[PDB]
C-alpha cells in the first residue's frame, strides 16, 4: 500500500533475497520429500567391519529380494545419512521465515504500526499539500530605521486554507505525540542486530556441515538376522544437487549478511536520533526549523533514504514562519468587508473608526474601506504596514497600542503625505517605531507610557525636532523634567499636554520659549504651585492644573499679562478660597473650580461679566451672592453637592441661562420666579431637600423631562398639564 | 471491522494457527503419498538370506502389519492436527461469523469511524445492555486454554510412540509361512520432528492464551462510565491503538 | 499503471523473450527433476576401457539383480554424465532471473523509482491539460480555475526541473544495466555454444566399481539427452535475439548522446523560442517518452517554455479584467478627466487598450510592466502616472510617446525607479518628479536628461532638494510653471532663480526660506507667487513687488507673519491675496488701497476689528475671517454688493447686521460657530442664496418665519 516509502533500498534487497532463499527451500523440500532415496549394495568381503574392496566377467549374486534392498535402503538412510543432508531444506525454510518475521516485526506489531501508519499518512498528505509548493515558490539606515523589505501577497480559497490549517494542527499534534517516543528506533536496532547475529550463526554452522553431503556413503547397521550382511556401500543420488543448493544458499546468505552489516554500519555511523536539518533551511532561509528529537529523526532519515525531496515538503510544514504566513493569509480571507463595515464605528470627533484589539495581525481586507479615518491597533505583535495602506485616502490618525510596528518603503512614502495624527502607547521603549520621525506631515503626536530613563532620559525622542509640522503633543510618562528636545521643538507647537499622574514636575524655566502655544494641560503633575514662567506664554488661551494639590492660587494676579486668556481650569484641588484678584481677569468666559473646599463666592468675582460657564460643584458653598445679575452671559451653572438652601431673586435675572445643575443640594424651596428662565433647557434637582416643585417651571420654553433631573416623587407635585406637556415634548 | 479488532496476541494466535494448518496439510500429503511400512520375516564372506517370498506376499505382509501393528497415533497424527487447527480457527472466527456479533461490531465500527471523523446516546442504550460479549470472549479464551492444556498433556506422551523400527506378530502363516515380522515406518523419524515443531507451536499458542488470561483477569474490565460490554469494547480498541480512546471519549462527554 | 510509456519496444521484446526463456527453464527443470535418469548395461568384452563389440540368437546374461542396475545407473549418472547435461535448466533459470533483475533494477531501486514516478506523473497531467490543446491551436475565453491550474503546473514543472536536472543517477543505472546484460549475454552464448555438443544420447562410463558389480565399463543411454539438446539450441537462439536487441539498445544509448535534448524541431515549427536545451538526467526521460511516442514531448514543450507562462498570465489577467468591471471602476478625477488608476497589479492588462477616450493613465506599484506597441490604440492620451514603477519601453512605444504625451508623473522610492528613456521625449509639457533624489556628491545628476524637454512648460519638484538644481536653471529658459516642494527642507537659491525670465508661475512650498530672496523680484514675467508655509515673519520685501507689473495674486499663508506692512498698498493690481494662518492681529488701512482685491482670506488670525476701509473695495467677492475675534461687521463691508463668499465661522459676533439683505449677489455664507441670538430676516431676501449655501444651526435656522424657511427650502429643491 502506502508503506513503499518506508523501505530503503537495502530493505527491498533483503525482501527479494528472502523470497529467493525461501523459493530454494521450497524446491529442496519438494525434491527431497519425493525423490530422495539411497541405493545400497552389500559388501561380501568384510575385514575389520569394512568393505574389503577385493572369459568375460560376470555379476555378483547377493541373493536378495527387491524388498530386502528396500529395507536396507530405509535402515541405512535413517541411520547413516548426515542430519544436515536430510534436513537442509527445512533449516533453510525456518531461517527464511524468521528473517521475514524480523523484517516485518515492526509492521504487524500494532504498537509501532500505529505510529508508522500515522506518520506515512501525514507525510503523504503534506507532500500533496497545495500550499507547500506555493510556500516554496515564495522563495545601513534602512534596517535600523524600522523599515523592512517588501512582503509578497497572493490570494487563497477558504476551503484549501482551512485544509492547510488543519494539516498544520495535525502536524503539531503528531510532533507532540511522537517526538518523545524513541521506541521504533529501538525495535529497528533489535531487528537489525538479530538479523546480523543469525546470519553469523548460520554462515558458520552451514559451511561447517556442508562437507557432509557426499554422493556415496558407507553404513554398517548390523542387521544379519534379516539379511545376513553387515556393511553396505550406498549412493545418495541427490547429494550433488543438495551440495549445489547449499552452496547457492550460503552465497545468498552471505549477500544478506553483507546488506545487514551495511545497514548496521550506516545506522551506527549516522547517529540519527536528531536530524541535522541545517542544509535545507540554510538554503531556503527558513530559520524556524528546529532539529527534531528521537523517533522523528529516524523517520526523517528513512524517508530521506527513499527520496530526499520528501523531507523538504515536510520542512516548510514544520516552520513557524510558514505557520505565520498561512495564518495571515487565512486572516486576510477571514474578515469579510461587510463584517468590517459593520465593525466601523463613529468616534466623538465624527470620524470612522476601526479598533483592532488583540488580533493575529493586520488584515489587508481592511485597506479596501476607503472611508476609514482613524486606525486603532491594540495589542498586535510586531506588525508591519504593507504598501496597500496607500488605498486609505481618508486616513488621518494612527493609533498604536503596544505594537512594535514596522513599515515598508511605499507605505512610508504614503504616510509621509497622508498622516496627521499619531498616538503611541508603549510599555517599552523598543515598541516605538523609529520610522515615525520621517513623517513630515505629522501634526498631532501622543506618547503614553513610562519613557523615563537614567543617563539617557529624553534622548530616544530627539527625533521630534524633525517633525517640523508638529502641532499637538500629549505625554503621559510620570516625568520630572521637561525634555530638551521638546523644549526646543515647542517653538511651533500649539498645544502641549503632560500627565505625570503623580510625579512632581519642574518647568525649570524651559516652558517660556514656546511662545506659539495656545493650550497647556498639566494633569496630576503634583505642581503644588503655579510656576511664574507660564505667564510668559503671551499666546496662551486655556490652562488646566487638575489634581496638583493646590492650596493658594493668589499668583493668578499675573494673568493680566495674557490678552487672550479665555479659560482657566483649577478643579480637583484643595481650593478653599477664591482670591479677589480674579476680578482683574475680565477675559474669563469659562471657569472650573469643582472638587474643592470653597465656602463662599466673592462679590468681586462678579466683575468678570463675560463668564458663560461656571462649575463650582463639590464645595462648602451655602449661599448665592445677589450680584449674579452682573453676569448676564452665564448659560451653565452647577452647584451640585453643596449646601445651597436659598436662591436670591437675581438668580432669575439672567434670561439666557441655558442649563442648570442645582441638584444634590440642601435647597428647601424654589422661588416662584423660575419662569423668568426663558432659555432654560436642562435642569438638575435630584438630592435637593425640596417639597413642592414650582408651577412656573412648567412654562419654560425649552423644558423637557430629559432636561428635568428630579425625583419622580417631588415631580408628582406638578400640575397634570405640566406632566402631559413634558411627556409630549419627550415623545416629540 | 477487521484490523482494529485484532490485539497483538490475537494476531500471534492467527499466525500460529496458519502455520499449524500448513503443517497439518503437509503431513496429510505425506501420509497420502509416501506413507508405507517395509516388512521382513523375523528369522529364517557372507551370503543372502532368501526367504522365497513373492513381491505380492511382501506387499500383503506390509499392508497387514501396517494396518495392525502400527500405532493409531502414527497413522492419524496429520488428521488429528488438522482437526485441532480447524477447531481453533473456527472457534476464533465464530465470534464474527455469528450474525448477532456481526450486527453489534458493525455498528461499533460505524460509530467509531464517525467519532474519529471529528448515535452515541442510542449506542449507550442498545450496546451497554450487553456484557454477554465479554463473557463470550472470556469463555472462548478459556476453551482455547483447555484445548492447549489437553493437547500438550496428552501429546507429550504419544509423541514418543512413533518409532522407526516396529515389530508385528500377525497370523499371516499358511499364507506366507511366517508369523513374526520386523518392519520400519520410513517417515516415522520425520514425523517425530514434525510433531515436535507442532508441540512447540502449540506451547507458544498456550503461552499467548495465558498472557491473554492476565489481560482478562487482572483489572476487572467490567467497569471503566460505561457498562461491561462498552468497557470491554473500549479496552479492545485501546489495546489495538491507545489513541482512539481519547477521540471516542469526546462524544460521551456532555 | 502508466509505466508502459517508459518501456521502449526493445524492452517489451526483452520482457517477452525472458518470459519464454523462463518457461523453457521451468520445463527443463521439471523434466530433469522428475524423469531424468540413465539406463546402463555393462560391456562384457572391454579393450583398454572400451567395448570391443566383438541355434538361434539368445539373450546375453549379466547376472545382475535390479538394485545393482539402479546402483550402477546412479553412479554412472553421478560421475560420467556431463554436468552441462544435468544442470542446463537450472543455469537457464538463473540466467533468466538475473536478466529480469537487470531489466527491473531501476524500477525497484527507490532512489531512481522516485524520479521515474515523479516524471511520469507530471507528464500525464501535462499531456491532458486543457490549456495545452488551445495553445497548440493558437500556434479567447477560459475558466479562472484552469488558468490557476496551469500556473500551478508551471510552478511544479520549474521545481521538478530544478530537482531532476541536477541528479544524473537514472542514466548511470541504465548504462550499467545494459552493459551487464550485454556482457552476460556474451558469456552465456560463449560457454553454452561451447558445451552444447556434450549432450549425447549414449555415454560410456568406466566408474571403477568391480567389488559391487564385477564389471569394469558400462554403456548407457540418457533418454532425455536429445530433448535437452533441442531446448539447449532453442535456448541459445532466444539468447541470440536477447543479445542482439540489447546490443542495439547499447548502440542506441551510445549514438545520440542522449544526456542533452535538442528540442529544436518543435520550437522551430510551432514558434516557441523559449524552449531551452535540457541538461543530463532529464533529456533521457524525454528521449524514452519520444521513443514510445512523440506527442507527449510536444505536450510537455509548451509547459517547459517561458513565453507560454507569460501568455497564460496575460490571458488570466485579461479574463479577470472584463470590460464591464474595468469600465465600472473607470471613474473621473476632480480635474474633469477620465483617468485609469491600476493599483498593485501583476502587470499591464491588455484590455485597458480597449478605449480611445483615455487621457490619464495611473500605474502605481505594478512591477515589471513592459510598454507594448499596443499603447498606440489610444492616441489622444496626454497624461501618464508612473508611481513606484520604472517601466520598460519599446521603440514603437517610445516613438508614440515622443509626440503624443503631455503629462508624466514619476513618484519613485529609488533613483533607479526613474526610467532613463523619459529624457528622450520632445513634446512633453507637464512633468512631475516625486522622490528624494538628493544625494551626496552626485547631486541632481539623475535629472541630467531634463535638458531635452524643450517643449516643457510645467515642472513640479517634490524631491527633498536642499539646493536649487542647475538643470532646473537650464530648463527655466522657457518654463511657464515651476513648483518646488521640499517637505519642509530648507531650500537655498543664492542667485539661481532670477535667470528664469520666461516663467509665469512660481510656487516654493515649505522651502523654509524664512525670508524672501531677491531673485524672485527679477522675474518680470512672473504673475502669481506662492510661498506657503515658509516661516515668514517680516515681509517688507513686498516693497520691491512694484517691479512685477502683472502680479495679481500673492500667497504667503501658513506662516508666522506678525504684522502686514502698509507698503502692500502699492500693489494695486492684486485681486486674490492670501495671508491667512498667520499671527496678524491688526489690518493696516493702506492695504485697502487695492480696489481690485477680490479674494481676501485672513482666517486663523488674531483679528478683533474690521477697518472701515474694507468697504472701499467694490470688487470684493470673497471674505474669510474664520476663527478670529471679530465683534461686528462694519457698515462699509456691505458696500461690496458682489460679495459672493462670506466665511464668519468661529467668531464672537454678538448680532448679525441687517444690511446683509442689501447684498443680492451673496451666493454662499457660513455662520456655524458664532454666538448669534437669532437670524435676521434680511438674509432671506438674497435671490442667489440657497439653503445649502447657508450654514447655520437648525435650531436657530427655524427662528426665521415659516414663509422665509419654506422659500429657502423651495429654492434649494429647484
Amino acid at each position: 500500500p502506502a508503506y513503499r516509502i518506508l523501505k530503503p533500498w537495502w530493505d527491498v534487497f533483503t525482501d527479494y533475497i528472502s523470497i529467493v532463499m525461501l523459493m530454494i527451500a521450497v524446491f529442496g523440500g519438494t525434491l527431497q520429500v519425493t525423490q530422495d532415496k539411497m541405493i545400497c549394495l552389500p559388501c561380501k568381503w568384510v575385514t575389520k567391519d569394512s568393505c574389503n574392496d577385493s572369459t568375460g566377467p560376470t555379476g555378483i549374486k547377493y541373493d536378495l529380494d527387491r524388498h530386502q534392498y528396500n529395507y536396507v535402503d530405509a535402515v541405512c538412510y535413517e541411520n547413516r545419512l548426515h542430519w544436515f543432508a536430510k534436513y537442509f531444506p527445512y533449516l533453510v525454510l525456518l531461517h527464511t521465515l524468521i528473517f521475514l518475521a524480523c523484517s516485518n516485526f515492526w509492521f504487524k506489531f500494532p504498537r509501532t504500526s500505529s505510529k508508522l501508519e500515522h506518520f506515512v499518512s501525514i507525510l503523504l498528505k503534506c507532500f500533496d499539500s497545495p500550499w507547500t509548493t506555493r510556500a516554496l515558490s515564495e522563495t545601513k539606515s534602512r534596517i535600523e530605521q524600522g523599515i523592512v523589505d517588501r512582503s509578497e501577497t497572493g490570494v487563497l480559497d477558504k476551503k484549501e486554507g482551512e485544509q492547510a490549517k488543519a494539516l498544520f494542527e495535525k502536524v503539531k499534534k503528531f510532533r507532540t505525540h511522537v517526538e518523545e517516543g524513541d521506541i521504533v528506533y529501538r525495535l529497528y536496532m533489535r531487528q537489525t542486530i538479530i538479523k546480523v547475529i543469525k546470519f553469523a550463526l548460520i554462515i558458520c554452522y552451514t559451511v561447517y556441515y556442508v562437507h557432509n553431503i557426499k554422493f556415496d556413503v558407507d553404513c554398517t547397521v548390523d542387521i544379519e538376522s534379516l539379511t545376513g550382511y553387515r556393511t553396505y556401500r550406498c549412493a545418495h543420488p541427490l547429494a550433488t544437487l543438495f551440495k549445489i543448493l547449499a552452496s547457492f544458499y550460503i552465497s545468498l546468505v552471505i549477500f544478506y549478511g553483507l546488506i545487514c552489516m551495511y545497514t548496521l554500519w550506516w545506522m551506527l555511523r549516522r547517529s540519527l536520533k536528531k536530524y541535522s536539518f541545517e542544509s535545507i533551511r540554510e538554503e531556503s532561509s527558513y530559520s524556524d526549523i528546529p532539529d527534531v528529537k528521537n523517533d522523528f529523526a529516524f523517520m526523517l532519515h528513512l524517508i530521506d533514504q527513499y527520496d530526499p525531496l520528501y523531507s523538504k515538503r515536510f520542512a516548510v510544514f514544520l516552520s513557524e514562519v510558514s505557520e505565520n504566513k498561512l495564518r495571515q493569509l487565512n486572516l486576510n480571507n477571514e474578515w469579510t468587508l461587510d463584517k468590517l463595515r459593520q465593525r466601523l464605528t463613529k468616534n466623538a470627533q465624527d470620524k470612522l473608526e476601526l479598533h483592532l484589539f488583540m488580533l493575529s495581525g493586520i488584515p489587508d481586507t481592511v485597506f479596501d474601506l476607503v472611508e476609514l479615518e482613524v486606525l486603532k491597533l491594540e495589542l498586535i505583535p510586531d506588525v508591519t504596514i504593507p504598501p496597500s495602506i496607500a488605498q486609505l485616502t481618508g486616513l488621518k490618525e494612527l493609533w498604536l497600542y503596544h505594537t512594535a510596528a514596522k513599515i515598508e518603503a511605499p507605505a512610508l512614502a504614503f504616510l509621509r503625505e497622508n498622516l496627521r495624527a499619531l498616538h503611541i502607547k508603549f510599555t517599552d521603549i523598543k515598541e516605538i517605531p523609529l520610522w515615525i520621525y520621517s513623517l513630515k506631515t505629522l501634526e498631532e503626536l501622543h506618547l503614553t507610557g513610562n519613557l523615563s530613563a537614567e543617563n539617557n532620559r529624553y534622548i530616544v525622542i530627539d527625533g521630534l525636532r524633525e517633525l517640523k509640522r508638529l502641532k499637538v503633543l500629549r505625554l503621559k510618562s510620570n516625568l520630572s523634567k521637561l525634555p530638551q528636545v521638546v523644549t526646543d521643538v515647542g517653538v511651533h507647537l500649539q498645544k502641549l499636554s503632560i500627565n505625570n499622574e503623580g510625579t512632581k514636575l519642574i518647568v525649570l524655566n524651559s516652558l517660556k520659549k514656546m511662545v506659539n502655544l495656545t493650550e497647556l494641560e498639566l494633569i496630576r503633575c503634583d505642581l503644588e504651585r503655579i510656576p511664574h514662567s507660564i505667564f510668559s506664554l503671551h499666546n496662551l488661551q486655556e490652562i488646566d492644573l487638575k489634581d496638583n494639590n493646590l492650596k493658594t492660587i493668589e499668583e493668578i494676579i499675573s494673568f493680566q499679562h495674557l490678552h487672550r486668556l479665555t479659560c482657566l481650569k483649577l478643579w480637583y484641588n484643595h481650593i478653599a478660597y477664591i482670591p479677589i484678584q480674579i476680578g482683574n481677569l475680565t477675559n474669563l468666559e469659562r471657569l472650573y473650580l469643582n472638587r474643592n473646599k470653597i465656602e463662599k463666592i466673592p462679590t468681586q468675582l462678579f466683575y468678570c461679566r463675560k463668564l458663560r460657564y461656571l462649575d463650582l460643584s463639590h464645595n462648602n458653598l451655602t449661599f448665592l451672592p445677589a450680584d449674579i445679575g452682573l453676569l448676564q452671559n452665564l448659560q451653565n451653572l452647577a452647584v451640585t453637592a453643596n449646601r445651597i438652601e436659598a436662591l436670591p431673586p437675581e438668580l432669575f435675572q439672567c434670561r439666557k441661562l441655558r442649563a442648570l445643575h442645582l441638584g444634590n443640594n440642601v435647597l428647601q424651596s424654589l422661588p416662584s420666579r423660575v419662569g423668568e428662565l426663558t432659555n432654560l433647557t436642562q435642569i438638575e434637582l435630584r438630592g435637593n431637600r425640596l417639597e413642592c416643585l414650582p408651577v412656573e417651571l412648567g412654562e419654560c420654553p425649552l423644558l423637557k423631562r430629559s432636561g428635568l433631573v428630579v425625583e419622580e416623587d417631588l415631580f408628582s407635585t406638578l400640575p397634570p398639564e405640566v406632566k402631559e406637556r413634558l411627556w409630549r415634548a419627550d415623545k416629540e | 471491522a477487521f484490523r482494529v479488532l485484532k490485539p497483538w496476541w490475537d494476531v500471534f494466535t492467527d499466525y500460529l494457527s496458519v502455520a499449524m494448518l500448513m503443517i497439518g496439510v503437509f503431513g496429510c500429503t505425506l501420509q497420502v503419498m509416501q506413507d508405507k511400512i517395509i516388512c521382513l520375516p523375523k528369522r529364517v564372506e557372507m551370503k543372502g538370506l532368501k526367504t522365497d517370498l513373492d513381491l505380492q506376499q511382501y506387499s500383503f505382509i506390509n499392508q497387514m502389519c501396517y494396518e495392525r501393528a502400527l500405532h493409531w497415533y502414527a497413522k492419524y497424527f496429520p488428521y488429528l492436527v488438522l482437526i485441532h487447527t480447524l477447531v481453533f480457527m473456527l472457534c476464533s472466527n465464530f465470534w464474527f461469523k455469528f450474525p448477532g456479533s456481526s450486527s453489534k461490531i458493525e455498528h461499533f465500527i460505524s460509530i467509531l469511524g464517525k467519532c474519529f471523523d471529528s448515535k452515541v446516546k442510542k449506542f449507550r442504550l442498545h450496546v451497554e445492555e450487553g456484557d454477554i460479549l465479554y463473557a463470550m470472549y472470556v469463555r472462548q479464551t478459556v476453551l482455547k486454554v483447555i484445548k492447549f492444556l489437553i493437547i500438550i498433556a496428552y501429546n507429550s506422551a504419544l509423541v514418543s510412540k512413533v518409532q522407526f523400527t516396529v515389530d508385528c506378530n500377525v497370523d499371516i502363516q499358511d499364507m506366507t509361512g511366517y508369523k513374526n515380522f520386523s518392519c520400519n515406518h520410513t517417515m516415522a523419524h520425520l514425523f517425530s520432528k514434525l510433531s515436535f515443531c507442532y508441540l512447540c507451536f502449540v506451547s507458544i499458542y498456550g503461552l499467548t492464551c495465558l498472557y491473554t488470561l492476565y489481560w482478562l483477569f487482572y483489572r476487572s474490565l467490567r467497569e471503566y462510565d460505561v457498562k461491561n460490554d462498552f468497557a470491554f469494547m473500549l479496552h479492545m480498541i485501546d489495546q489495538y491503538d491507545p489513541l482512539y480512546s481519547k477521540r471516542f471519549a469526546v462524544f460521551l462527554s456532555e
